[PDB]
């Protein structure tokens, strides 16, 4: 069937659920012809995160993006989870990658540059995160004596 | 104790003595944890009479202490002290009649957890004549 | 070099003649040779045997172990050949393998172990060749 | 103080220690200001004391050079320092890692420089962050750390310098972190990734450089996959003006 | 001379004599002392004073042979200069006539790395330039590689000579022998000529072309060398599925298990994984290709099973060949190993049939038996199999023969519940003779629950009931059995009725009812008559008595998880089992340090004296097990000196002659009696001897069996679990805690540890800590744990017992 080239008679055989070699296989054969859609498929059932991600994030919306890489966020695979949820100016859980993965600085970071001054929490939360996480000379406990800057000492 | 000696070539025996005492006393003297552990170990390369004796003892233990049932339960699931061959049977038995039915049967069956007999006293005479020969 | 060393070994626990061919394995040559024949160069009555992370090749005779050893490797064929050369030219100075005769020539054995294998690189060797350099 | 031989103590009557053996043979010692004055005055927190105190009777080597560096808000830490490790170590403590850097770099060692590195991201500033995750090369986490930052004229240096690597989840990352995909369009030209440069570009409305990548090599741009092949991609790329590599800081 | 270190005294006589034999042999004992490791400068000056300029080869030879293994070390005679002794009457040497004493030269000279050496090695190419023999263009391309090793990477090595500099490498790729020092870091045009060379090969010299550049576009094109390569190529070319089919790799691969049977059970083992790619379930793993010698036609002659047959195995070749022979069968051919076992089980299991597969010893029959039986448990299609074979089992009709046979057959009708009706009126037949305790149990049980089936069942039971033999066990498995399955469905002088009063009074009561039972007084102390005798509440019929419990069977049964099963079959398993798989004053004062990963001793040395200690060194000593990494090095300890001497230090070597006690550290000074003394640095263990090793519960379990552990100890501050204190303390006596030895629930749950070292004094070390933490109303002595230790003879039990209480050492000089 991917001889033949005959995509979904390939796709039949795969099965859906599973099979993920015979779809990574398939995945390829797609990409190769163009068919970007075929592929997107094969991707998903493969599900190869990294991979998945690179086709499906050229969106522009993040239309089918975020779930190849919900995992991604909390796996500290954080690069492949950025790429996913900022492509339109929109938010869709960029700062949450940061939360769990504990890169609170970055989601404190990122609050800053779009301004819906949600930094004030989020610097907070990290600051606190910097005395159980042994500094007492940039301790942060502070709103902006103690290193780091909650929002206040922060700006559009 | 004495059980912490050698896990098989200590024999069917002593395995029978720890075993049929922990069921039979239900220690809160010491916590049966120990003994439970030592016995477990016992069971799985020492014959079949005693790994028979260690499932009945058991569910015994069980009508005799409530505390007892999780114990029983992790035991007598293993291909051991059920399973075998004759622990299986009895097993089937003595697992079904504690775990299945009333236990009308297995409140009756212990009232201590004793022996099968009570004979006299008879190590001392043999002991008398086995010596100096 | 790929080759170690090459050496004659008496199983009475020390290297009898043996050859270090630029300065790395001296004392290390005995110790080696000493432990290692001595179960046959650990074998089974297997040619290739390593141990302790180098490669022996070994050949009994009598209580004596001629051995080649190595711990890295070219070819397969290569090693053994080597070994076989050195087992022609042996019995010529030594009449087989044996404690006493095998200390005697010391200098015989210990040129053919340079002009065999130069600098850890197997050469080839001969009876006639052998010769030239001992006359 | 060793004897040259195995003791019992007699008793300890006075400053002098008296001791005998099995066969009984004397030995005797004064009880020194050696290296109970030394550990008397670090306790009175006094290293001006300590200098002093400092002998070749009671240096060791962790007890004066690198038991000092045992403070989780530096204190004796701040006093010894000399060993590269010390110094790493001193810096964390403190949460300031301008000083961890250096000693990272004196462990020559790029482990260091990225966990400095993120420590430093959580002093708050990335500029610091940026000097050490370039050159541990970790461009990619760079790439990522970048619109988070709000650096835009950063952001594309890493995406060059992850180009060349192939980083997937590096070079990729800043063009969508722009405003426009282009620099995608490029390094995925390079990877050869055709399809994947087409769908990115085209859907910034740059159908122009996609259909470049369609032309050298295999064409069919028509295809809608589960994701937009043309629609708007279009981000406002970071509203601050001062980004978070200037991230404001005092330090205590 | 074999090893002779004091005797260079009579070398320097022996070595100028006025007799040239002597002089060779005085030469040749220095060689051999030195290859040794042994005293060789004072004869430096005789050695080199006969032999220099002559064409005379031994002697030169042997000079030739003393500089490439210690020129550099010995110097009374040589000195240092460009044109040593070593090479100066050796450029003579180098320009003889004789092709021996020239080549010779070249190749020592050459060889070394030598930087005072390096001028006359450099035109030593002109004594091999000219090429005699395959030996001097060999000599020549491998000594101008040597040259440009010894810093001549730049025009000194790379050109020609005259003919050679860096070129007998290409020019041996042309001419009749071959042979290429080359393989790195050289001319370009020689790897170019090489390849070239592939062709008009020498093939000693095409292994030296060849480690160079490899890969053919070729079959071949000839000789054992490019025929090495090249199964290495084919292997790229198709790796998939492992070879399969082993292709040049066969020759080497039989030496590699000269020892004997393992080599056919390896070669049975590829043969079988060759012959198909099965389903791969739970042993049915056949690999390598589907199709290839394929399985089962039908117009196939003389067919692939006859190969197959061989696989299944009682030992029809020897054991080693038996295991994977047996394991091969089920691999090859089953649903899954239930299958084949079942007929590979067949023909092991005991039979009237043969009495080449039935044995008078009871347990290996039994366990053939439950083999066979565990089958029909996994699977369905064997119960209908198993039960007519069983039967065959039975007719052999010694007591014990029955007697085993009975023993699974009544577990498989737990099981298998009124599907094995038939097989009862077999099951009674062998009953009757009787000397032992299996057959009575076994019996009863399958004529008690079948009852229904049958009617026979006073007549049977009566004969043996009043018969004698062994009976202990006989009355557990009577007593919960004799009654059961319908309430009057028998009769022959006793119906089902009579049935259970004599199941009562087999249990422990009495009644005349089977001409009396043979025991009544029960097995092991805890079984007792009573559960029972409280049952059978609707008389022996399925309901809510021992009929259920006969007709249905105790948790999961499903498999060959060894749940009413056993686990292929029997004689294979014992194998698998066997298989552990285990894997002068001075004063000091220190401290222990450690900067960038360094673990060093720090030491101060003091004199606190005015007296003199001159003569002052530091050393620290191997003691044992313990090493000095570098002692202290300072030339310290000198009238009221204050130093700082740091000793690194190692855990781990070999034993010493000296003390074993803690650390001895030495300082030396002025004094004739006591010139070197032992005093000492902090505290270090005879702990630290013993070696760490681990353990699987399998090898722990044999070596609790192999040697007692009886010892046991109550050690405080095991208040803690195995994971904190314990395993840091136990880590230090070289112990580690791996798997368990427990139990848990809500009743059980101290936790265990196993614990193994291999100790270096002769023993192993083992222990099991439990910790005794409560969970029940009445603990041991509540958080505490005892450890329960032992050692190959408990010298190393009693480090386990006391090291992990508690151990801490610290000072802050």
């Amino acid at each position: 069937a991917l001889q033949l080239g005959e995509l979904k008679i390939a796709y039949q055989l795969a099965v859906e659920a599973e099979s993920e070699q015979k779809w990574k296989q398939l995945a390829e054969l797609a990409i190769s012809k163009c068919q970007f859609s075929l592929a997107q498929e094969c991707l998903h059932h493969a599900q190869d995160y990294g991979g998945l991600l690179l086709l499906a994030t050229a969106s522009g919306n993040a239309s089918m993006v975020n779930k190849l890489a919900e995992g991604a966020e909390r796996d500290g695979k954080n690069n492949v989870a950025f790429m996913s949820y900022f492509l339109q100016g929109k938010l869709d859980a960029c700062l949450e990658l940061l939360i769990r993965t504990g890169r609170l600085p970055e989601a404190a970071f990122l609050a800053r540059t779009y301004l819906p001054s949600q930094v004030s929490r989020v610097v907070k939360l990290w600051r606190e995160n910097l005395s159980k996480v042994n500094q007492k000379a940039a301790e942060s406990l502070a709103d902006p004596t103690e290193y780091e800057n909650l929002f206040p000492g922060l700006k559009e | 104790h004495l059980c912490e000696f050698i896990e098989d070539c200590e024999f069917t025996v002593l395995a029978t003595r720890i075993l049929h005492l922990l069921g039979q006393e239900g220690p809160k003297t010491n916590n049966p944890s120990k003994y439970i552990r030592f016995i477990y170990n016992r069971v799985v390369l020492e014959h079949e009479e005693v790994r028979a004796g260690a499932v009945s003892a058991l569910a015994k233990f069980g009508a005799q202490n409530e505390e007892m049932l999780p114990s029983i339960l992790v035991l007598l699931k293993r291909c051991v002290m059920d399973d075998d061959n004759e622990v299986r049977d009895r097993a089937t038995f003595y697992l079904n009649v504690l775990e299945q039915k009333q236990k009308a049967l297995n409140a009756g069956y212990i009232l201590n957890g004793l022996t099968v007999s009570i004979p006299g006293l008879e190590k001392a005479l043999q002991q008398y004549t086995l010596e100096p020969s | 070099m790929v080759l170690l060393a090459a050496a004659v070994c008496t199983k009475a626990g020390k290297a009898i003649v043996s050859r270090q061919f630029v300065e790395m394995t001296r004392t290390r040559i005995e110790g080696l040779l000493a432990a290692f024949p001595k179960l046959m160069n650990t074998g089974k009555q297997h040619t290739f045997v390593e141990t302790e992370s180098v490669r022996y090749v070994y050949q009994p005779m009598e209580k004596l172990y001629m051995v080649l050893i190595t711990t890295k490797n070219s070819n397969i064929l290569e090693d053994l050949e080597t070994l076989r050369l050195f087992s022609r030219v042996i019995p010529e100075y030594c009449r087989a393998l044996e404690e006493n005769e095998i200390s005697e020539h010391c200098f015989d054995l210990i040129f053919a172990f340079d002009e065999i294998v130069a600098l850890g690189y197997r050469e080839n060797v001969n009876l006639a060749q052998i010769r030239t350099f001992t006359e | 103080r060793t004897l040259d031989l195995p003791i019992y103590v007699t008793r300890v009557k006075g400053n002098n220690v008296y001791c005998l053996d099995r066969e009984c043979r004397p030995r005797v010692l004064t009880i020194d200001p050696t290296e109970f004055k030394f550990k008397l005055a670090l306790i009175n927190r006094k290293y001006d004391e300590v200098l002093h105190m400092v002998r070749n009777a009671k240096l060791v080597g962790q007890s004066i050079i690198a038991y000092l560096q045992k403070k989780g808000y530096p204190e004796v830490a701040l006093h010894f320092v000399k060993d590269e490790k010390t110094r790493f170590s001193l810096a964390l403590e403190c949460g300031n890692i301008e000083i961890a850097l250096e000693a990272a770099k004196a462990l020559d060692d790029k482990n260091c420089w990225e966990k400095l590195g993120e420590v430093a991201l959580l002093q708050g500033n990335h500029q610091i962050v940026e000097m050490c995750y370039q050159r541990t090369k970790n461009f990619d986490k760079l790439s990522f750390l970048y619109l988070i930052t709000g650096n835009l004229e950063k952001l594309r240096k890493m995406m060059k310098i992850a180009e060349i690597r192939k980083d997937m989840s590096g070079h990729y990352q800043n063009a969508l972190y722009l405003g426009d995909v282009s620099e995608r369009v490029r390094i995925l030209k390079n990877c050869g990734q055709k399809s994947l440069a087409y769908l990115s570009a085209a859907t910034h409305g740059l159908d122009e450089e996609a259909e470049s990548l369609k032309e050298t090599f295999d064409p069919e741009k028509e295809t809608i996959p589960d994701i937009d092949p043309n629609a708007k991609l279009l981000q406002p790329p970071a509203p601050i003006m001062p980004l978070d590599t200037n991230w404001p800081l005092l330090t205590v | 001379m074999d090893s002779e270190p004091p005797s260079e005294i009579s070398l320097k006589n022996d070595l100028e004599k006025g007799d040239v034999k002597s002089k060779t042999e005085a030469l040749k004992k220095v060689i051999i002392m030195i290859l040794n490791g042994e005293k060789l400068p004072g004869l430096l000056m005789t050695i080199i004073r006969f032999v220099l300029p002559l064409q005379d080869h031994t002697i030169k030879k042997l000079l030739l042979v003393f500089w490439e293994i210690v020129p550099k070390t010995t110097p009374d005679g040589r000195l240092l200069h460009e044109m040593i002794l070593v090479c100066d009457a050796y450029r003579k040497d180098l320009q003889h006539p004789n092709e021996f004493i020239r080549g010779s030269t070249l190749r020592f000279l050459c060889k070394l790395k030598e930087a005072e050496l390096l001028e006359p090695l450099m035109p030593a190419i002109r004594a091999c330039l000219e090429h005699r023999h395959s030996y001097v263009r060999r000599n020549a391309v491998l000594a101008i590689y040597t040259i440009y090793r010894n810093f001549e990477h730049l025009i000194p090595d790379a050109p020609e000579l005259i003919h050679d500099f860096l070129v007998n490498e290409k020019d041996a790729s042309c001419k009749r022998n071959a042979f290429m020092m080359l393989i790195h870091a050289d001319q370009d045009r020689a790897l170019d000529y090489l390849s070239t060379c592939i062709d008009q090969v020498q093939t000693f010299g095409d292994i030296l072309q060849l480690v160079i550049v490899e890969l053919i576009y070729k079959v071949c094109h000839a000789n054992p060398s490019e025929r090495a390569r090249f199964i290495r190529c084919i292997y790229n070319l198709l790796q998939s599925s492992s070879p399969a089919v082993k292709y040049e790799a066969a020759g080497t691969l039989v030496t590699l298990s000269s020892a004997p049977t393992a080599i056919k059970a390896a070669a049975q083992c590829y043969i079988d994984l060759i012959i198909k790619e099965s389903d791969n379930n739970v042993k049915l793993i056949v690999l390598d290709r589907l199709v290839e010698l394929k399985e089962h036609p039908a117009h196939e002659r003389v067919l692939q099973d006859l190969v197959m047959d061989i696989l299944r195995v009682l030992s029809t070749p020897d054991l080693e060949v038996r295991k994977k022979t047996l394991q091969l069968a089920l691999d090859l051919v089953s649903s899954r190993n239930v299958e084949e076992l079942v007929i590979v089980l067949k023909k092991e299991v005991i039979k009237t049939n043969n009495v080449s597969e039935h044995e008078d010893t009871d347990k290996y029959r039994q366990l053939l038996v439950r083999t066979l039986h565990s089958c029909s448990v996994r699977f369905p299609d064997m119960a209908a199999n198993v039960i007519p074979v069983l039967m065959e089992f039975l007719s052999d009709s010694n007591e014990a023969a029955a007697a085993d046979v009975l023993e699974f057959v009544r577990e498989a009708i737990q099981r298998f519940d009124n599907l094995r009706m038939l097989i009862v009126e077999k099951m009674l037949e062998v009953f009757h003779a009787i000397k032992s305790v299996k057959i009575y149990r076994g019996a009863l049980w399958i004529l008690g629950e079948y009852c229904s089936t049958k009617e026979d069942i006073q007549s049977v039971m009566t004969e043996v009931r009043r018969s004698l033999g062994e009976i202990p066990i006989v009355e557990s498995e009577i007593k919960k059995e004799a009654g059961e399955l319908k309430p009057e469905e028998e009769i022959t002088v006793g119906p089902v009725q009579k049935l259970v009063t004599e199941m009562g009074t087999y249990a422990t009561q009495s009644a005349l009812s089977s001409s009396r039972p043979t025991k009544k007084e029960e097995d092991r102390p805890p079984l007792r008559g009573f559960l029972l005798d409280g049952d059978f509440f609707v008389a022996a019929s399925l309901a809510t008595t021992l009929t259920k419990i006969a007709l249905r069977y105790v948790a999961l049964v499903q498999e060959k998880k060894k749940q009413n099963s056993f686990v292929a079959e029997a004689m294979l398993l014992m194998a698998t089992i066997l298989h552990l798989g285990k894997s002068d004053p001075v004063y000091a004062e220190a401290y222990v340090h450690v900067n960038q990963y360094d673990i060093v001793l720090d030491v101060l040395v003091v004199n606190q004296t005015s007296d003199t200690l001159q003569n002052c060194t530091l050393e620290l000593a191997t003691l044992g097990d313990l090493k000095l990494v570098e002692k202290p090095s300072p030339l310290t300890l000198a009238p009221h000196d204050f130093a700082n001497i740091k000793a690194n230090v190692k855990v781990a070597s070999t034993e010493n002659g000296i003390i074993f006690g803690n650390i001895v550290y030495d300082v030396s000074g002025a004094a004739s009696d006591r010139n070197c003394v032992v005093l000492s640095d902090i505290h270090i263990d005879i702990m630290d001897y013993i070696q760490p090793a681990t353990c699987t519960d399998a090898e722990f379990r044999q070596m609790w069996a192999e040697f007692e552990w009886e010892n046991k100890v109550t050690v405080n501050t095991n208040m803690t679990d195995l994971n904190d204190y314990l395993q840091h303390i136990l880590k230090s006596t070289n112990m580690k805690c791996l798997t368990p030895e427990k139990a848990l629930s809500g009743y059980c749950g101290f936790m265990a540890a196993n614990l193994y070292a291999r100790s270096i004094f002769g023993e192993d070390a083992l222990a099991n800590v439990s910790i005794e933490k409560p969970v029940h109303q009445g603990p041991d002595a509540a958080v505490t744990g005892h450890i329960r230790i032992r050692a190959k003879s408990q010298g190393m039990a009693l480090s386990l017992g006391d090291k992990i209480n508690l151990s801490q050492k610290k000072t802050s000089l």
